[PDB]
């Protein structure tokens, strides 16, 4: 439930993120797995070693989606179509441990980003990862 | 028992140079303004509509003294905290009915507004055994319920 | 029979009352006094031979009332509600009707099974929790003829659950409370704000909504020609004349998965009887979009007692 | 609407005692006769229900099976006791409910709940333990449980008990007090080359165990060097000269602010009642050895 | 005397009624329908405790 | 009408799934196969059933509509269209990754050591339906390579890297499978284990050195 005043505050708060969002998407996929070992029940190939390139790849990826959405906030499931289906029809991925990964997010941005996060945009940044688990998760069967 | 020495001491180390005064209203401020359906339960502190008025409303600021100091408190010895919750857990379940996910939400936002104090020194590892530690408190404080 | 007193000059002719226990109500023409005759068996006038029947009570909780937050279930104010867990844990909420029938919808019938599958499959897995804990084995799994138009199902139960304080069956009402601003309780077994399954029952008041910007919001028009599909949520609704939508509460919350099957409860304040007027069915609006499906009660009421009567 | 509260101030107007709990449906006996007041609630501020409010004056909407009873802890057959101590002032609480004798739950008792108990019993209260002394658990129900307490107050029933018969805690612990004149009440070290230094052996009652490692450290061992007169603390280890014996008793410290004169002195110190084997016993090394 | 048939989820709350005797009348005002309770002696509303009895 | 078919295959007992439904042919996502699975499908070729593997051999990915997916079978089944599949003429996989049948009589299965300086070690080689092939290391350890070590009848295995004598010539098709138990004697007797269909670019080629070089 964005309201205009709350995605303004999202761009202008994922504008200010800049080149840094694929490196905190990797810092966030690396602080979840270790934080969370269940997490890495569903990574059954992928190096957990802290540091891997492919955690830093995966990280890049998730990052470049979520700057994608921002883009297309108004229209989200198309923009995630493609990811919604393979995050729910082929891998099965719980609803759970989409609140944990948008938790580690936010606590990666707030801690790198201290001085931006007011408490008005904590809630307006908050609602938008919301937003995004909700449409990956919403076939889970 | 539940964490290891060398997680026990970073844990007991940051704790130190926590402003205990200004922590608990900023995390108890931030819940009441994420999800904002615990302003019913605080009814007896005032005007909380607007987020401004959350943050700068004396009663809740005071209510994280108490809120932050039973969580040093519970940090004393982990294997009482069924024991050292027990009193306060009564409190929130026969006459507030608090549901238990909200004490697993406060701990939450606890964690990001110690990091967001904090910034760099808030290693990964170091916020591992935070999330044991509240995972345990949110579970000690539940387990009254029945 | 304890053996009366003995008096002076009489002789005995036995008449006995009958009175149902707590908790169900009589269902007899008569008062219920029982003559004792010459061949032994007792008889009320009006009742004749067959015996007076006790019956469940509507929807007369104990304790009367006043998910994405709610208010914690203590009091034990929704005795009608009841789980249900698939193959792979995946609870989900079913009302109780009758005392052996409880109400749900087709797609909980439908996981890890075919958009076709028969009766026949769901029926030894689905697991039901009525009451706190009291698990209940299910016999018959009776799906709506039209499944892509009303998802609504009935489970038949082996055998009759007793009444207590702690279960209770809702009925039907007789005309239709889904009228805009009427704030009906509904209560959960589904995921809270952490999408973890709530391990505790919870409720919140919702108001229904003008079913015109209900349907704007998700399928763009109500003009058929021009209707396109813009869910915030990535999935369809299913909407047509037998739903009604209900938005957010004061503190903004809703219904996010696992709640199907839960039971638009509304309180008659005059009668003081809780009725169910509508039947969640899209629970996965969640927080990001602004409102939830609800089967109407009343379009089904017919075919319900048809398909009870068999 | 019958309410705890309620009902205390019922059995306050036969000024018997307190009463256990608010109690429906009158199950003890039928009523008779016809009733006033229906659906009664009362806050507890008035002295008696009839400054209390009523919904109904001079009715009653429940019928006679319905309408409540009440149950009385003084009328209850409720006497505290002490079991399997060193003396009859030690051991494992005791508290007879409804005829069947049980234990009390160890959490949330405090020194100021062993100060009413060591009253009630009727032994000095000159230095109250909040840990039971070389009991073993018992077996039954645990009437009592969390029960929280000002400390001036004739008997426990009246301290705010949270419910009879929760039994929520495990029954391997059990609330114990120690009631103690303050005579008894003997520390030493020994095990080492002076009396300063060594392991630290306590003596209550002619009872010798040791201290538990938990909370153990510098500030706390300041109470002990000054309270044997040797000076402050320096180190928590000793050098060994003799072979100290075994025992089975532990002391258990909670906090010390670390001004206090005696180690009797320190906040919450549970004698008893508890076991550490992940713990070591608690050493120390005065200044003046 | 034989037991009521039972019902389901139902009690039933015995009764017995006092027939006078033939070429008697009964002296006692009440009609003499005695209830079952709980203290396993019948009594009538009308007679109380005392018994009925029939004159000629 | 329903006909399955093995095509691109070295025999016609060995081959890639394809299924005609409808009308229209196709081919079976890989994902949910299981040895029992394709013990059915032998059932439908006529095919003997004596071995029986998941994997595919040499064949291409093709182009067709994936018309099932997620087929579970137990092996106790007429045919694999009476076992539930998630959806009828649905997919979400990948076009590549192609179900195959491989239906052995159980004689043409040979096991080969190459390379080394004795036929007790040497790399592992696998030829089947004359075949030539290798075995990736995915799931390789000492437990399952003492079975190769013991159907060759040269004793235990000590090291899995062996000596290089001579070289061995390159092969496409691959084999793999999860991992052995020990406690048989035929790497054959090890279940779900894959003839061909994929490549391992991050794993190489098995080798073993036994006890009785
Ligand atoms: C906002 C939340 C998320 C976003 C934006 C996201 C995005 C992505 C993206 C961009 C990919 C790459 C797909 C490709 O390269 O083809 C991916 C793959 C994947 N996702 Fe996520 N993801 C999210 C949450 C999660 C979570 C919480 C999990 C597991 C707990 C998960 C499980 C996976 C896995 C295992 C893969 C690997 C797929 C592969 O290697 O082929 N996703 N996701
Ligand atoms: C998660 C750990 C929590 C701790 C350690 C904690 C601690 C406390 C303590 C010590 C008090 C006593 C204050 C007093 O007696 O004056 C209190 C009061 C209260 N707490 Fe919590 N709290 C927690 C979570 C929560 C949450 C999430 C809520 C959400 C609404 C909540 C609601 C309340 C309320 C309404 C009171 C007022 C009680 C009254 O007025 O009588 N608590 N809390
Ligand atoms: C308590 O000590 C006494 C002697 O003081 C002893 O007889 C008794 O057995 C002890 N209780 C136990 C070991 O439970
Ligand atoms: C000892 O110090 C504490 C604070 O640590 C203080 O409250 C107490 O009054 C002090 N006692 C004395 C006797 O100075
Ligand atoms: C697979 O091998 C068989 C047998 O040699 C051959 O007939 C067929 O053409 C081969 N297919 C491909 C794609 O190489
Ligand atoms: C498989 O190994 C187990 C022990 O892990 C053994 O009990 C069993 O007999 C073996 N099966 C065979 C050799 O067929
Ligand atoms: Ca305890
Ligand atoms: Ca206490
Ligand atoms: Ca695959
Ligand atoms: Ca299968």
């Amino acid at each position: 439930v964005l309201s205009p005043a709350d995605k303004t505050n999202v761009k202008a708060a994922w504008g200010k993120v800049g080149a840094h969002a694929g490196e905190y998407g990797a810092e966030a996929l690396e602080r979840m797995f270790l934080s969370f070992p269940t997490t890495k029940t569903y990574f059954p190939h992928f190096d957990l070693s802290h540091g891997s390139a492919q955690v830093k790849g995966h990280g890049k990826k998730v990052a470049d989606a979520l700057t994608n959405a921002v883009a297309h906030v108004d229209d989200m499931p198309n923009a995630l179509s493609a990811l919604s289906d393979l995050h729910a029809h082929k891998l099965r991925v719980d609803p759970v441990n989409f609140k944990l990964l948008s938790h580690c997010l936010l606590v990666t941005l707030a801690a790198h980003l201290p001085a931006e996060f007011t408490p008005a945009v904590h809630a307006s940044l908050d609602k938008f990862l919301a937003s995004v688990s909700t449409v990956l998760t919403s076939k889970y069967r | 028992v539940h964490l290891t020495p060398e997680e026990k001491s970073a844990v007991t180390a940051l704790w130190g140079k926590v402003n205990v005064d200004e922590v608990g209203g900023e995390a108890l401020g931030r819940l009441l303004v994420v999800y904002p359906w615990t302003q019913r339960f605080f009814e007896s502190f005032g005007d909380l509509s607007t987020p401004d008025a959350v943050m700068g409303n004396p009663k809740v600021k005071a209510h994280g003294k108490k809120v932050l100091g039973a969580f040093s408190d519970g940090l004393a010895h982990l294997d009482n905290l069924k024991g050292t919750f027990a009193t306060l857990s009564e409190l929130h379940c026969d006459k507030l009915h608090v549901d238990p996910e909200n004490f697993r939400l406060l701990g939450n936002v606890l964690v990001c507004v110690l990091a967001h104090h904090f910034g760099k020194e808030f290693t990964p590892p170091v916020q591992a055994a935070y999330q044991k530690v509240v995972a345990g408190v949110a579970n000690a404080l539940a387990h009254k319920y029945h | 029979c304890p053996k009366p007193p003995e008096i002076a000059h009489g002789y005995v002719e036995h008449s006995v009352r009958y009175q149902c226990k707590n908790y169900y109500k009589l269902r007899t023409e008569g008062d219920g006094v029982y003559t004792l005759n010459n061949e032994k068996q007792w008889i009320n006038k009006a009742v004749g031979d067959k015996l007076p029947e006790c019956e469940a009570v509507c929807g007369k909780p104990k304790n009367p009332a006043n998910i994405l937050g709610g208010h914690l279930d203590a009091k034990g104010s929704f005795p009608w509600q009841a789980k249900m867990v698939s193959h792979h844990n995946l609870t989900t909420g079913a009302t109780l009707i009758n005392e052996q029938w409880l109400l749900t919808t087709a797609k909980n019938l439908f996981l890890n099974h075919s958009e076709n599958a028969t009766a026949k499959d769901i029926a030894p897995t689905l697991t039901l929790y009525v009451g706190k804990k009291q698990l209940v084995e299910i016999e018959k799994v009776v799906l709506h003829p039209n499944y892509s138009q009303v998802d609504i199902g009935l489970i038949k139960l082996k055998q009759k659950v007793s009444v207590n304080e702690r279960v209770m069956p809702i009925c039907l009402p007789s005309k239709d409370y889904a009228e805009v601003g009427r704030v009906g309780y509904v209560s959960g077994w589904g995921r809270n704000a952490n999408f973890k399954f709530t391990d505790h029952l919870k409720y919140v008041m919702l108001p229904v909504a003008d079913q015109d910007q209900c349907i704007r919001h998700y399928e763009g028009s109500t003009v058929p020609e021009k209707k396109t599909p813009k869910s915030p949520v990535g999935v369809q609704p299913i909407l047509n004349e037998h739903t009604f939508c209900a938005g957010m509460s004061k503190y903004q919350e809703d219904t996010c998965y696992g709640d199907a099957g839960s039971a638009f409860a509304v309180h008659d304040l005059e009668e003081d009887t809780w009725y169910a007027t509508g039947i969640l069915s899209f629970d996965k609006s969640c927080a990001v979009a602004e409102y939830g499906v609800y089967v109407k009660v009343t379009s089904i009421q017919d075919w319900v007692q048809k398909t009870i009567a068999e | 609407n019958f309410n705890i509260d309620h009902a205390s101030v019922i059995c306050r107007q036969l000024e018997c005692g307190s009463a256990v709990s608010f109690s429906g449906s009158s199950n003890f006996g039928e009523g008779s006769g016809p009733i006033w007041f229906d659906d009664l609630i009362c806050n507890g501020n008035e002295s008696a229900l009839w400054n209390c409010k009523h919904q109904g004056w001079g009715k009653h909407n429940c019928d006679h099976a319905e309408d409540a009873g009440v149950i009385c802890s003084k009328g209850a057959d409720l006497s505290l006791r002490l079991v399997d101590g060193v003396t009859e002032c030690s051991g494992r609480l005791e508290v007879r409910f409804q005829g069947e004798w049980g234990t009390i739950c160890d959490d949330g008792w405090d020194s100021y709940d062993a100060a009413v108990a060591c009253k009630q019993l009727g032994c000095p209260t000159a230095v109250t333990a909040i840990g039971r002394v070389n009991a073993s658990k018992g077996f039954g129900h645990i009437w009592l449980d969390s029960v929280s307490c000002q400390g001036h107050e004739p008997a426990i029933w009246q301290c705010k008990h949270h419910e009879w018969g929760k039994h929520y805690c495990n029954h391997n612990e059990d609330a114990g007090v120690t009631c103690s004149d303050g005579s008894d009440l003997e520390l030493r070290l020994r095990g080492g080359g002076s009396r300063c230094a060594g392991t630290v052996e306590v003596e209550i009652q002619r009872l010798l165990g040791k201290v538990c490692d938990r909370g153990w450290g510098l500030k706390e061992a300041d109470v002990v060097c000054r309270q044997l007169g040797c000076g402050s603390a320096l180190k928590t280890s000793y050098q060994v000269y003799s072979k100290i014996q075994a025992t089975n008793t532990w002391l258990f410290l909670s906090s010390c602010n670390g001004n206090e004169t005696s180690l009797w002195d320190c906040k919450n110190w549970q004698w008893g009642g508890l076991t550490c084997d992940h713990y070591e016993e608690a050493k120390i090394t005065c200044s003046a050895h």
